[PDB]
RNA sequence: UGCUUCUGGGUCGGGGUUUCGUACGUAGCAGAGCAGCUGCUGCGAUCUAUUGAAAGUCAGCCCUCGACACAAGGGUUUGU
RNA sequence: CCCAUAUCCGCAGCAGGUCUCCAAGGUGAACAGCCUCUGGCAUGUUGGAACAAUGUAGGUAAGGGAAGUCGGCAAGCCGGAUCCGUAACUUCGGGAUAAGGAUUGGCUCUAAGGGCUGGCAGCCGACUUAGAACUGGUGCGGACCAGGGGAAUCCGACUGU
């Protein structure tokens, strides 16, 4: 169970609350590389480029207050990483955030 | 006997309020309030039921260029009372008196606040309506 | 020479200095002077700050505008569950002042007040009083115990008990307990050993320490709001706007002559979470906590003789940073210190109450609970319920 | 102590809320809030507000 | 202040509260009129119903015990 | 080759100075301001985390309204356009946007204002103006742009330096 996926919603407007107009885009990469971090426990946290495009879609102060995001923790190939295990960010178009759960993916 | 409580001061000294009796005058202009001690660089303040000292600023000439004590009966900054209701009214009006607080005119336009009334009673019994 | 027109100086200097209180919990700096001639009692409790409402009742005062008529009172509701006596502690009269002379513990401590035992309560072993408590279990221990409670008898003059809070039902993320000695007043010593020894372990309501419309005093420490200046620390007169380098300041800190700065002069520094007692609180209500009584949940602790509906005196949505009130509260009117969730020292009045206003009953008529969280304008949410109608949601 | 409707959106007013006014006229109003009070002065009409009871009352919403 | 009593906090969700004020789409023989075809079909700000709707709401709001994982750890010191 | 917030002169990759040519769409009177395309750049000799005082630069404030101060300094008010209206005084040119009012959105229409071919017919067209209905929680020069006014006294006619 060292290669597991999960999917969660991250209630970005409460990490960026109180934030400024210039920097609440870039600290939503934050707080999701912060998140990523926590729940996968993986130093080594790759954000896809489409998360990043999500993040920034609205410019940088009026981010999306939620965002649904795949959390993959995958083995590493290169030998000269000292992390064995990356966290991969993807993003997950939703019409609605409505009852979403956190639930495993299976491939 | 039954003293007034404090409220709040919405017109400080250099306030120009409707005159609201059949006297002539139109406006009061404030120069002073009575029983204010104050402190350094504080205004004398006045709210309803308080006796001023007023010049008229517009009105009959007769009364213009002198000074005339006045009392405060409608003002347009919320006060308290005791049952928690903040009232306040759409304009700051006084009426003309004397010393002893006897009107100089006949007849108010407007009604008259409560905290007033109680403390004058000649400016009660000619108060249309009371709040 | 002289300054041209006079002026009180802004501030207290009886309050300084204004640095940030050492203690987080209000300290009794005086107890109620003794008076052998009473039963035994208690002169103190702690409680937590809920927060405020307001309540409208009848005053009762000849003479005055507000006689047979109706007023909105600001109150503070706080929140004092039964405190646990877990020890006596006992003091010596010395030339020197008040000297500690003997403690005593209970055989049993919770694990919320040893919590107050340790910087680290994950890291600890939790040993405190494991080898203490063993003295009330052998005949040889138990001989020693009767023996210092003797010798507190022949030499003591002050007796205090130990009782600490219950923060299991509290809705605080703590759950260290507040311990504090309180002292014990009325008869004789042995009177006051007696009274002690019977309730080591045992619960004491708030109901039995205070009672309706007494005048207590709170202590307490102030809302700290950190570093600040002298115009909002102090309240000097702001300098006029075209002053250069600044106009939230003092212009001039001295005189010439003495060449130093006095400690009179107002300074920049900590503002608030300042130790303070306030006296002369009147207790307006002392509220019941809710009961599980026939499978009934009874929690119209809210409802007064002229409002029989049933709701309790949490505002819809509960208090606002606090939580939800489900255990005895004591009404003090007006404002006190501290914060939400702020431990509250409730002490008795070191004064001889005699004043109409000191000396007056309180019957509420009404207690507003609408929400806190906005403009609130319902008092229960049956009462909601029944002027919107169903919603979309239903 | 009796309970007032907010003259504009209709609303009961529990003691110890909102405002009242006393217009030169004689005719004096009470407020629930200040939005309540800034819609009343504003000359704004209550039964053209959709959450105001002379709305749903006009519009039979209730009903 | 918190960091295993099948317990703890945390995240997401749900509910309460509260703010604004009635969402998109769909329907309407509601709409000042105008255009084309012999009453119908188009364009049309707006109006009505769905719809006190939609949206937000602790980041320092209140209650969950639904879902998810995590939590029995690490470092430096200290002795009459 | 640079030709200038880094190739020149100011001790320097210095917010200063230093002569020119070309010059898109929208709004608008407009080379105004605001947004965009072609072309260009990486925030101006560093970053991270916080969000105390005191600052610098922007704002908003109940009631009052210059009581502040040497002095309304500062800020604020006014502001576009259309229609109406406009005094003292005057060197008859002005004063004058005197002062003072009203109006302004969106949508659907109506009328008027032309050219070419052969008092008429047909075919083409360019933005304008005026009027009317309807319509929105009276909001409409909705951002931007954009005069506060009046009564006087002294001095110097004015523009210019
Ligand atoms: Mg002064
Ligand atoms: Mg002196
Ligand atoms: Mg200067
Ligand atoms: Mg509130
Ligand atoms: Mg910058
Ligand atoms: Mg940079
Ligand atoms: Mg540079
Ligand atoms: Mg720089
Ligand atoms: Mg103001
Ligand atoms: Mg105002
Ligand atoms: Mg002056
Ligand atoms: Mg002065
Ligand atoms: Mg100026
Ligand atoms: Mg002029
Ligand atoms: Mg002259
Ligand atoms: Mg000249
Ligand atoms: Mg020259």
């Amino acid at each position: 169970n060292e290669v597991v996926t999960r999917e969660y919603t991250i209630n970005i407007h409460k990490r960026i609350h109180g934030v400024g107009f210039k920097k609440r885009a870039p600290r939503a990469l934050k707080e999701i590389r912060k998140f990523a971090m926590k729940e996968m426990g993986t130093p080594d946290v790759r954000i896809d480029t489409r998360l990043n495009k999500a993040v920034w879609a609205k410019g940088i102060r009026n981010v999306p207050y939620r965002i649904r995001v795949r959390l993959s923790r995958k083995r590493n190939e290169d030998e000269d990483s000292p992390n064995k295990l990356y966290t991969l960010v993807t993003y997950v178009p939703v019409t609605t955030f409505k009852n979403l759960q956190t639930v495993n993916v299976d491939e | 006997s039954g003293a007034k409580f404090r409220i709040s001061l919405g017109l400080p000294v250099g306030a120009v309020i409707n005159c609201a009796d059949n006297t002539g005058a139109k406006n009061l202009y404030i120069i002073s309030v009575k029983g204010i001690k104050g402190r350094l660089n504080r205004l004398p303040a006045a709210g309803v039921g308080d006796m001023v000292m007023a010049t008229v600023k517009k009105g009959k000439p007769e009364l213009r260029k002198k000074v005339h004590p006045a009392v405060v009966i409608r003002q347009r900054k919320s006060y308290r009372r005791k049952d928690g209701v903040f009232l306040y009214f759409e304009d700051n009006a006084g009426v003309i008196v004397n010393n002893k607080g006897e009107m100089k005119g006949s007849a108010i336009t407007g009604p008259v606040a409560k905290e007033c009334a109680d403390l004058w009673p000649r400016i009660a019994s000619n108060a249309g309506s009371i709040a | 020479s002289h300054r041209k027109f006079s002026a009180p100086r802004h501030g207290s200097l009886g309050f300084l200095p204004r640095k940030r209180s050492s203690r987080h919990r209000g300290k009794v700096k005086s107890f109620p002077k003794d008076d052998p001639s009473k039963p035994v009692h208690l002169t103190a409790f702690l409680g937590y700050k809920a927060g405020m409402t307001h309540i409208v009742r009848e005053v009762d005062r000849p003479g005055s505008k507000v006689n047979k008529k109706e007023v909105v009172e600001a109150v503070t509701i706080v929140e004092t569950p039964p405190m646990v006596v877990v020890g006596i502690v006992g003091y010596v009269e010395t030339p020197r002042g008040l000297r500690t002379f003997k403690t005593v513990f209970a055989e049993h401590i919770s694990d919320e007040c040893k919590r107050r035992f340790y910087k680290n309560w994950h890291k600890s072993k939790k040993k405190a009083f494991t080898k203490y408590c063993k003295k009330w279990q052998d005949d040889a221990g138990k001989r020693q115990l009767d023996k210092d409670f003797s010798s507190m008898k022949k030499y003591c003059q002050v007796i205090r008990v130990l009782a600490h809070t219950q923060m299991r039902l509290l809705p605080l993320r703590q759950k260290k307990a507040h311990l504090m000695e309180i002292q014990v007043n009325g008869g004789t010593v042995a009177e006051k050993l007696d009274w002690a020894r019977e309730r080591l372990e045992q619960q004491v309501p708030v109901s039995q320490v205070f009672g309706q419309d007494e005048m207590i005093d709170v202590i307490g420490v102030t809302k700290g709001k950190g570093y600040k200046g002298v115009t909002s620390r102090w309240h000097t007169k702001k300098l006029p706007r075209k002053t250069h380098r600044g106009l939230r300041k003092v212009a001039c800190i001295g005189a010439w002559h003495p060449a130093r700065v006095a400690f009179s002069v107002a300074r920049a520094g900590q503002k608030g979470y300042h130790h303070r007692t306030e006296i002369n609180k009147k207790i307006y209500k002392i509220g019941q906590g809710y009961l599980i009584k026939d499978g009934k949940l009874i929690k119209n602790n809210a409802s007064t003789d002229y409002d029989l509906s049933d709701k309790s005196i949490n505002p819809l949505g509960g208090f606002v940073h606090y939580g939800e009130v489900t255990n005895d509260f004591v009404m003090l009117k007006g404002c006190v210190v501290g914060t939400k969730k702020r431990v509250l020292t409730l002490r008795k009045s070191l004064l001889v109450q005699t004043k109409r206003r000191a000396l007056e009953k309180i019957d509420l008529k009404f207690i507003d609970t609408t929400s806190k969280f906005g403009h609130g304008r319902f008092q229960t949410v049956e009462e909601k319920k029944a002027f919107m109608g169903p919603l979309k949601k239903d | 102590m009796k309970v007032e409707l907010c003259s504009f959106s209709g609303y009961k007013i529990y003691p110890g809320h909102g405002r009242r006014y006393a217009r030169t006229d004689g005719k004096v109003f009470q407020f629930l809030n200040a939005k309540c009070e800034s819609a009343f002065l504003s000359k704004r009409n209550p039964r053209q507000i959709n959450w105001t009871v002379l709305y749903r009352r006009k519009h039979k919403k209730g009903q």
